[PDB]
């Protein structure tokens, strides 16, 4: 009388192992990332490149599925909802390239985070022909922004598009490497960035994903066998 | 201005608070326990594992027969778990994947879960057709769900992130009554055994006591110095401790209105995530960050056996209503039923 | 003694139909004639010319890597020794070493036993710690698991082959069909372990370098061919040792059938010995990428290169060559023979003892007590 | 009782040095990082400085990093902002937050609009 | 930014008037509760073996 | 014969059973002098 409700439970329990096995092959072989990004950043241009509180968006690169949360409706309070978002395989950074010290800002938190520590970000410099335009008139220039921007002088190397403006070249390099001082502090051998030139036609910035994804899985392969 | 003369007599109130309070202190609870007899060594190993969970463990909560325990993870699933036969019963799947609490109804046939999808939703478990799904889903919090808790079959009380704490009213979908009284977002509360006060602690360093009938702030307890994440009541309910980030946990009594008591040592230094009480209150349990629970004792300070055996982050736990044995929860996808 | 004695016979027999052949000469001139030496056989070469053959094995102490020479006078003469004046040949270069090679043998025996005793105990509780924690399942460790085991058996089977059948004289004697089994099980778990060394090669291939995102990897490939594929190689050997060349506990190492294993292990080597340069080669242009340090580059290639060296098992593929210098020799066998026996403590030690996470796991499991 | 009070500030003239106090009670005034934003009219928040819990890690905004200095005295429960030749953009009342989680590298919601423990905002008007 | 100031004084004022008991009475009836279920208590006092299903 | 370094624990036994004698004494080695050959 009593086995019976025994053997009823320990079925019970192998048809939800069975689902829970089918569901881990799809969770294990999902990379998920989060799309941050700040006030008027441009972030939406990535979403439409292939209420509620989060968005979502599937989309598959050479049978390989990347799952992107978009952070809508939330307010700007990130100390315990950013929490949730330490096994995520990276964050993607959207700035709107004083509006850009605020991503810096944002970005070290993220970065220097205890629990988001172990996870990588991705960052894309959005708004490069915007910002292009207007340091090429110099009505407002981001030395007013960044008094060492004067000092600053254009890196080795530089890979400038043909035709782009000798300032240009200036300016991404030094937005650039604004992030990659941050990164490199805290950097202990456990998570990277890969800062990207984004810009409003551009529509490879999803195979910078993937390819910044692949470093990620890569390097964190070669750490469990101590190799890196 | 007028905002100046506000402020002005708003820190007269304060004050007046304060002054009353302090003439109403005449002896330190430290004192009139110094005469009692120290219940020793209650050192005591796990007895039950339960494992299933794919993803870190964020809530948990018991279950009226002390019996049935349900938890939330963030691959989306909730797991109801058998603490005698530690065979798993229900597998629901949830639209979402960022859930963040978690509930149980106080007679069995509803659980909840909320997160960052802004809604909570409830499940009914007596269905008819023997399989899971989603009875009623609530939506017009502006931020994350962190707690819910059920008062009854009809009513249950949600703390969003959105600074306001609401009581819902399931079969309609609309809200009853609103605490609109934090300017932080608010992570756990619990209600007292009677179904009519219910407090709740948020991110403001402050926990508010509440009225479910009037829908206004009854009274308000401070002391802490960080963001409040656990907060539970004493057996008589008439006092209740919190927990707070700051490797703090304060005893308050909802009549002396201040802090009597602060179980906090100076090895501990991580936050505490979850707190409860015993049947008798002879006793105090509180989770941290450091992989393990401690155990203490309400009358004063008395470090029990430390029960560790989590490997992760511990963020949830609870105890059973006939106080049999505890639940600890952890980051490890892992539960443990400690008695 | 005995049994070379039989052999003497039969190879007599063979040379005097090959010195029934006329070889003498390309061009007519005088030539030291064909004679048959009571120990080996002896063809046609000019006056005073040296000519070496290889030394046979008639008796114990005769070692068949060494040669014996015909000696003639040099003036274009027969030589008959000076001490008793009749023929001499140099067989005295193949028991020359007999002595000082038999007291390396000795030290090579102990380093043996010691090598496989100290690569049980050391990983009884590599596997112990992998089976008794539950927080360190992953395919890698699932690997390791099996990658132990294969070295306890082989130095398990290796232990008692050397001390109840090497130590024992009446026994092979006998050529009881039991120790040619313990020979069998020693070659299968050889192979076995030497394909391990393969699948882990092609496994952490296959997560650097080409199908990075795919996880869950099928593991019946990598159990086929760490245990499943190994069998035939043995036992295609082993049929063929009993038709073709068959002698006493199958303890023979001078027949080429023993390449029917030996072969494929050397090319599933040479496939570890390219997938560990395409491997540096990607962690080169990672730190690259990052425009590390020169100096640091150089210190992590080299040091991820010595710690897959063990576990590819790339020192067979490094140093395959035996000098045939009497110096060099000696340090090639206490270098490989080191690199072998004390190869299940060197992957111990550095995938359990020197593993992060295996030690944070200790650590944790014991500071709660 | 956590509360933050700020002094100072008022109408100065271009060019004139200015000082700034933020008043800690009701908690450990040495286990936190405390940070300064500002909210220019018309605009939003905008951090301005910070401060580690000894004093070592400390950053400015680019806007303004060299004429900007800060301190704190952990004994005293007290922390200082000191600005030199406060120029036009500087018009924006400063708030003295402060960081929730202590004995932390990162700190989350500094410019955040709604903030619990952050103080009221000083006046700092920089006209002729 | 003028409701928000009234609603708080409105709440302050309103808590400001409510009766407080002495702590010494608070602490009393805090350990009255413990000393009378103190029996009942299985946490406070290990129950013997076979006693509880979580064996 | 084999020369790689796989069948090199082969090798020691071999050398071992033949020319020991079973990890014992050996009798001294046969006499090579111009007396015999």
């Amino acid at each position: 009388d009593q086995r019976n409700e025994e053997k009823a439970q320990r079925e019970a329990n192998k048809k939800i192992e069975k689902q829970l096995q089918k569901d881990k092959q799809v969770y294990r072989a999902t990379h998920r990332l989060l799309l941050l990004g700040a006030g008027e950043s441009g972030k939406n241009t990535i979403v439409k490149q292939m209420t509620s509180g989060i968005f979502e968006t599937k989309f598959q690169v050479d049978k390989v599925n990347f799952h992107m949360f978009d952070v809508g409706a939330q307010r700007d309070e990130r100390r315990k909802w950013i929490q949730c978002f330490n096994d995520v395989t990276a964050i993607i950074f959207v700035v709107a390239s004083n509006r850009l010290q605020a991503a810096l800002k944002l970005f070290d938190s993220i970065w220097n985070n205890k629990w988001l520590r172990d996870t990588s970000v991705i960052l894309f410099l959005n708004k490069q022909d915007l910002l292009a335009e207007k340091v090429l008139a110099g009505k407002s220039k981001i030395e007013d922004y960044f008094p060492e921007f004067a000092r600053y002088t254009t890196p080795e190397d530089a890979t400038p598009e043909p035709g782009e403006d000798p300032r240009v070249t200036r300016a991404k390099y030094f937005i650039r490497d604004e992030f990659l001082r941050i990164s490199t502090a805290s950097g202990d051998g456990r998570h990277y960035c890969y800062p990207h030139f984004t810009c409003s036609v551009d529509t490879e910035n999803i195979r910078r994903v993937f390819n910044d994804c692949r470093d990620i899985i890569q390097r964190m392969h070669l750490r469990q066998y101590e190799l890196l | 201005s007028e905002l100046d003369q506000l402020r002005q007599e708003a820190e007269q109130l304060k004050n007046q608070i304060r002054d009353a309070r302090k003439a109403c202190a005449d002896a330190t609870l430290s004192q009139i326990t110094n005469n009692i007899d120290p219940v020793g060594r209650i050192q005591m190993r796990t007895r039950r594992t339960l494992r299933g969970h794919l993803a870190k463990i964020y809530a948990m909560h018991w279950g009226t027969d002390s019996r049935l325990l349900v938890s939330a993870s963030q691959d989306g699933k909730l797991i109801i778990w058998d603490s005698y036969t530690t065979n798993k019963v229900h597998a629901i799947p949830l639209r979402s994947s960022w859930v963040m609490t978690c509930a149980y109804a106080p007679s069995g046939n509803y659980v909840a879960c909320g997160g960052l999808d802004n809604i909570c939703s409830i499940y009914n478990l007596k269905t008819r057709e023997g399989n899971v799904r989603v009875s009623r889903e609530l939506a017009g919090h502006t931020g994350y769900l962190s707690c819910c808790r059920f008062l009854d079959d009809n009513q249950i009380v949600t703390s969003s992130g959105d600074t306001t704490c609401a009581l819902w009213d399931i079969e309609t979908g609309q809200q009853t009554t609103t605490f609109t009284g934090h300017t932080g977002d608010v992570m756990s509360l619990s209600l007292a055994p009677d179904t009519r006060l219910f407090v709740s602690g948020a991110c403001d360093a402050s926990a508010k006591l509440w009225d479910v009938r009037e829908g206004m702030c009854r009274q308000t307890f401070t002391g802490h110095e960080s963001d409040i994440n656990a907060i539970c009541f004493f057996p008589n309910g008439n006092a209740f401790a919190t927990g707070s980030d700051d490797a703090t946990c304060r005893l308050f009594d909802l009549r002396a209105d201040q802090e009597l008591m602060t179980y906090s040592h100076d090895n501990i230094i991580c936050g505490i995530t979850s707190v409860s009480f015993s049947k008798s209150g002879r006793l105090l349990l509180a989770g941290y960050d450091d992989f393990n629970c401690n155990v203490w004792d309400a009358l004063k300070a008395d470090r029990a056996g430390v029960l560790a055996g989590h490997d992760n982050r511990v963020s949830c736990l609870g105890v059973t209503d006939d106080g049999m044995a505890v639940a600890t929860g952890s980051w490890d996808s892992f539960l443990k039923i400690w008695n | 003694y005995v049994v070379g004695r039989k052999k003497m016979m039969d190879a007599q027999y063979k040379c005097y139909d090959r010195m029934q052949q006329l070889p003498a000469y390309q061009g007519e001139g005088p030539y030291c004639n064909r004679t048959w030496d009571g120990w080996l056989c002896w063809d046609d070469t000019p006056a005073g010319v040296l000519s070496y053959q290889f030394c046979p094995d008639y008796f114990p102490d005769f070692d068949p890597s060494e040669k014996v020479t015909k000696y003639c006078d040099e003036k274009g003469v027969w030589f008959k020794h000076p001490e008793n004046n009749r023929t001499w040949s140099n067989y005295t270069m193949c028991n020359a070493f007999t002595p000082e090679k038999l007291k390396n043998a000795y030290v090579l025996y102990y380093l043996a036993i010691v090598g496989h005793s100290l690569s049980i105990f050391t990983l009884v509780i590599s596997l112990g710690i992998f089976v008794f924690f539950r927080s360190l399942g992953c395919q890698r460790v699932t690997l390791h698991k099996n990658m132990f085991l294969t070295y306890i058996l082989n130095s398990m089977i290796i232990i008692i082959h050397l001390v109840e059948v090497v130590p024992n004289g009446e026994l092979v004697r006998r050529d009881p069909v039991s120790c040619k089994i313990l020979h069998f099980f020693h070659q299968y778990m050889m192979a076995c372990n030497y394909f391990w060394m393969l699948c882990e090669g092609i496994y952490l291939h296959t997560l650097i370098v080409v199908a990075v995102f795919t996880e869950k990897q099928r593991l019946r490939w990598y159990y086929l061919l760490g245990w499943g594929f190994p069998l035939v190689p043995t036992t295609i050997h082993a049929i063929t040792r009993a038709v073709y060349f068959n002698d006493n506990c199958w303890l023979s190492v001078e027949t080429h059938l023993l390449y029917i294993i030996h072969g494929p292990v050397m090319a599933a080597l040479v496939v570890n010995f390219f997938f560990l340069l395409n491997i540096v080669r990607v962690l080169v242009t990672k730190m690259r990428e990052t425009h590390e340090a020169e100096s640091h580059m150089y210190l992590k290639a080299v040091k991820a290169t010595m710690i897959l060296v063990p576990l590819l098992g790339i020192q067979f593929v490094v140093f395959p060559w035996r000098p045939s210098n009497k110096m060099l020799g000696k340090i090639y066998d206490y270098v490989m023979h080191s690199l072998i026996h004390f190869q299940g403590f060197f992957v111990a030690t550095i995938y359990c003892f020197c593993n992060n996470e295996v030690q944070t796991t200790v650590k944790r499991q014991w500071a709660q007590f | 009782q956590v509360q933050l009070q700020e002094s100072g500030g008022g109408l100065v003239q271009p060019g004139g040095s200015l000082r700034l106090s933020c008043a800690a009670s009701g908690f450990t005034f040495s286990n936190y990082k405390m940070n300064w934003v500002r909210q220019a009219p018309g605009k939003g928040l905008e951090w301005v400085s910070d401060i580690s819990q000894s004093g070592a890690s400390i950053s400015y905004t680019g806007s303004v990093k060299g004429r900007f200095t800060i301190s704190r005295d952990n004994a005293k429960n007290t922390l200082y902002l000191q600005m030199n030749s406060l120029k036009p953009e500087d018009t924006a009342v400063y708030y003295c937050a402060r960081c929730p989680a202590p004995f932390t590298r990162d700190c989350f919601d500094v410019t955040s609009t709604t903030y619990a423990y952050r103080g009221q905002g000083t006046q700092v008007t920089v006209s002729s | 930014s003028i409701a928000q100031a009234r609603k708080l004084v409105e709440q302050l004022k309103m808590e400001a008037n409510i009766d407080r008991i002495k702590v010494s009475k608070a602490a009393a009836d805090l350990m009255a509760y413990c000393e009378a279920h103190a029996k009942e208590d299985p946490l406070l006092t290990p129950v013997p073996a076979s006693e509880n299903p979580f064996r | 014969k084999c020369n790689t370094a796989t069948c090199a624990t082969q090798r020691l036994a071999n050398f071992l059973v033949r020319s020991s004698n079973n990890l014992g004494p050996v009798l001294p080695p046969t006499n090579v002098g111009s007396n015999t050959y």
